């Protein structure tokens, strides 16, 4: 058919991203808002964080399939920078634009750039200071980390719940919290909030008198299908071979639940002795009432309704073996939640199954009564929990708010690149898409991305000072002091995810359709 | 107006947020007496005549007194209310003031 | 309607872009020249910023703004006229780039000012002085030439440049308002330009064998008629009756013949001998014989004169603008150490030299006789107004962009203002520096940038004035090149590129009004 080529093909590239680019820097910082975000479905998102921007909806263009890959990476490869990452690319794009503007070879500017990246990677070692992880000097990486990518009210008590969930570990350290999540969004009288509820939590429990709301010593026999059948992992026919078979089971069908409640009621004191110690079924199915109330009245709790996750996390938390039957089983496998608690907060029953023997998963009980404002807390916290979890797993950490970056800009003094300059123009290049965080908060809060960073520059390039633009009021000040400091695994990362899809459209001179 | 004078968005919101969060701060000040009573028909029903006032323009003494009546005469304290403690059998005839409570 | 906001900024430097554009390089050794058919609509020829700005009819109201300021400097410099307009739109568009950054034009004005200053404080730092000699006079005399015209017609010219600033420097005089005389000969040859240190006419009338060859020159200059109307004049022009307009005539050819007895004793008081030249000089006709008896009484004489001529023979050759042909003062009469009546052509041209005052002294350029011969004309006489500014100032400065990257280098690493707000205008103003050497040199060769790293790291090295060399687009130090600006031009071009880049970039509005 046709294609594009020349700067053609190029000017609809650099123009499609710079063009979606700015409608994302609307958001970042606190001072950054919450956009709007509506899929097909036709729900209303507010994120400040790019993986939901980004991996939503799309103004399609071909730039458009390259911003979530290299988006796919910041969040993947940290979750702090998703709302950073994308600010970044085009800020840098219009600098090399001037110079192809100019006009240039889009691959010698191309090699004007990566060795910048790669010393501010050297300048990011450079002039930043390793740092502790704990708790409250994680506060200042962790209000940032999810100020910079969710607003700070929000990220202010998230500031809390995140550190104290990323210093909920035994010691697992990784970039992310995978067990540290589990997520219980409850409808509450607060539509923004996250309550940290320790240990895992259940999806339900059943509700009897003579049913243990408190275990405090579990014998856990995880339980999936039903009271119905005998001794079955999965709730099939043991009948219906022909047209009035159909009526056999469902009259034989009570006696497995009896059965089975005699499974369980002879297991509890099997395993537990007397039954001063609650054994555990938690059924993830629904508990029929005779054996929901004869479990109960043998003293064992049969819950309602846990998870799959709730059932591996169980594997986890209470160091015991799970099942998919309620049959008699061997003392051994059964799991052991130091706390078994059947907890009903509003109308729902949320089972704590807590001291974790392997405490890694806690839970996360979030709060609204609309959606909109539940799924967006929701949507703050682990963006942000992976943010702060990369404070915790970084003994190094990089101060935030433009301190940093002024340190490279500026000590990015040109003619080291001197060979062509085309470098000296990409580092300048470059360097120009350092400040887009001292940019666009100033731009957001007050004076200006401009004549504050003129004096971030200029107070940076004052006694060597750690200097940027408030997240906040967008005015100059000491970043190190603020206690702004950015993930380790952010700084490194945010520039590579950079650079590299910053170098494919440069070396992109073609497109078709 | 504040984006005509040239405000952004989380600071003039910042700017109703801390005022609705002075503003919730006034509130208990500005309550002005007080009443209420577990059983009382007459002196419960002025305030659900006037609560629902806004919502009818109809005769408000006597659905103040009907669902005070109700409200209160359904519970043997009406200390605790519930989200059901009154229903309706939606009937014509007669008068719409010939409305009865009957617990 | 109206255009507000940035509308009345936009077009303004949109429009100026493509001016820079076309005459990018109308200038340095890379200039290029240009014609219209198209402005006045004649068959025109022309090379420099400001010259190639009035022929053209300007309809944007711009276009016709900077003609007025550049004409200013225009009027000393001759060169860097097409210079100024480059710098103010690349000072333009980093306002523009800060507006469209978005930003406030008045403290972007604002941040010119210190810069300028300060650029303006680095001028004197980086005028270096090369006091007037023949050098000095070439190298921007030529520099000048070879901006205007070829580096060939530069150095053709550069001799006929400095020949006449000779004498001017005789007259001690850091201009020339005179010497400034020059003739355009008729030939096939453009590059010929005849250095004559008296003038030259091209007269000796229409009578030979009057001794066109005069060793000692006396010269009567006059109005007087030795010939005249026959168009018929009552009151000046034709009267409604016939007849009255007759009676003038008559009084012509008797008033003719009689001062052609009245010279004779004019040769006789005056001189008395033919070996003893005299010239007579009419702005007006001579009948034939009047000058055959004139050539009878071993006289010269020239009908039809010019003002500036009569004054500047009554100047160089020490002349008159006397009026009458009765019997006069030699003395009064000016003097020529030689005078001859030459013919190139058709028209017999009358050398008239050694004259007392060497001050109103041709450059008789020969040409095609075409807008070439027009062409070649204008740029020598800017040569000079190159070099009466190395005459005018002592500071004579590398030329060819060897002043803006320091400049850039000076201004911008240290905040000029120490203060950013301005430090916006600043980093505005010194860019604007750097378009010229690396536009022409891009445009003669190699880029901007890496011939920019290239002057600019032989500026951070040395701090040195390393200019372009346009013979290749690389940087050379335009000492030894001899490309050489002024401190005068310089000096002046700020002043004309700021005060008009300021005050247009602070329109707040355009409006059709009435």
């Amino acid at each position: 058919a046709e294609v594009a080529r020349a700067q053609a093909a190029l000017a609809v590239n650099i123009s499609a991203a710079r063009g979606l680019q700015d409608v994302l820097r609307t958001n970042l910082g606190p001072k950054g808002t919450m956009k709007m975000l509506v899929s097909g479905a036709g729900d209303i998102k507010l994120t400040k964080d790019g993986n939901v921007l980004l991996h939503e909806m799309q103004i399609q263009h071909p730039t458009a399939s390259l911003i979530a890959k290299v988006a796919t990476a910041q969040d993947d490869i940290t979750g702090d920078g998703t709302t950073s990452n994308v600010l970044i690319i085009g800020e840098l794009l219009k600098q090399a634009d001037l110079y192809i503007s100019e006009g240039l070879h889009p691959r010698i500017i191309t090699e004007g750039f990566e060795a910048a990246k790669e010393k501010a990677l050297q300048f990011l070692e450079e002039v930043k200071v390793s740092r502790e992880m704990d708790r409250e000097t994680l506060i200042d990486v962790a209000r940032t980390s999810l100020r910079t990518k969710v607003h700070a009210e929000l990220a202010d008590v998230l500031t809390e719940a995140v550190v104290d969930s990323i210093l909920a570990i035994k010691k697992q350290d990784e970039p992310i919290d995978l067990f540290m999540i589990e997520i219980m969004e409850m409808k509450h009288k607060s539509e923004t909030d996250t309550s940290l509820i320790r240990g895992l939590v259940l999806d339900h429990g059943a509700r009897h008198p003579d049913m243990k709301k408190r275990v405090e010593d579990a014998y856990i026999l995880t339980c999936n299908v039903s009271l119905e059948y005998e001794k079955t992992e999965v709730n099939s026919g043991f009948f219906y071979k022909s047209a009035e078979e159909r009526e056999k089971l469902v009259k034989a069908e009570r006696k497995f639940i009896e059965d089975r409640v005699k499974k369980i009621i002879e297991l509890k004191r099997k395993v537990c002795g007397d039954s001063d110690k609650g054994f555990v079924v938690i059924n993830q199915k629904g508990i029929d009432p005779f054996s929901l109330d004869a479990l109960s009245k043998e003293g064992i709790v049969a819950l309602r309704r846990a998870k799959r996750r709730n059932m591996e996390r169980l594997t986890l938390a209470c160091g015991g073996v799970a099942l998919n039957s309620f049959d008699d089983l061997s003392p051994d496998c059964l799991g052991h939640a130091g706390l078994v608690y059947e907890y009903t907060l509003g109308e729902e029953k949320f089972t704590f199954i807590e001291k974790c023997n392997n405490p890694r998963s806690v839970t996360l009980l979030i709060k609204g009564p609309n959606k909109h404002t539940l799924t967006q807390i929701k949507d703050a916290v682990r963006d942000g929990l992976r943010a702060v979890k990369n404070a915790i797993d970084d003994g190094c950490v990089v101060p935030g708010a433009g301190a940093v970056e002024v340190a490279m800009a500026e000590a990015l003094i040109k003619h080291k690149p001197s060979v062509k300059g085309r470098a000296q123009l990409g580092v300048q290049a470059f360097a120009d898409a350092l400040l887009i965080i001292p940019k666009v908060l100033a731009q957001n809060s007050g004076f200006d991305l401009q004549e504050t960073l003129v004096k971030i520059q200029a107070e940076h390039s004052e006694s060597g000072q750690l200097v940027g633009v408030d997240l906040n009021t967008g005015e100059p000040m000491v970043a190190a002091e603020v206690g702004v400091w950015d993930n380790y695994c952010v700084k490194k990362q945010l520039l590579h995810s950079c650079t590299v899809i910053a170098t494919n459209i440069l070396l992109v001179d073609e497109i078709m359709r | 107006e504040l984006l005509r004078i040239g405000l952004s968005v989380s600071e003039v919101i910042e700017g109703y947020e801390i005022a609705c969060r002075k503003a919730h701060e006034i509130l208990p000040n500005l309550v002005c007496c007080s009443a209420k009573n577990l059983r009382d028909i007459d002196e419960v029903s002025s305030l659900l005549r006037t609560s629902i006032m806004s919502k009818q323009y109809g005769n408000e003494v006597f659905l103040a007194k009907l669902i005070a009546q109700a409200c209160v005469s359904i519970f043997p304290d009406s200390g605790h209310f519930n989200v059901d403690n009154i229903r309706v059998c939606k009937i014509l005839g007669s008068g719409i003031s010939s409305s009865s409570v009957l617990h």
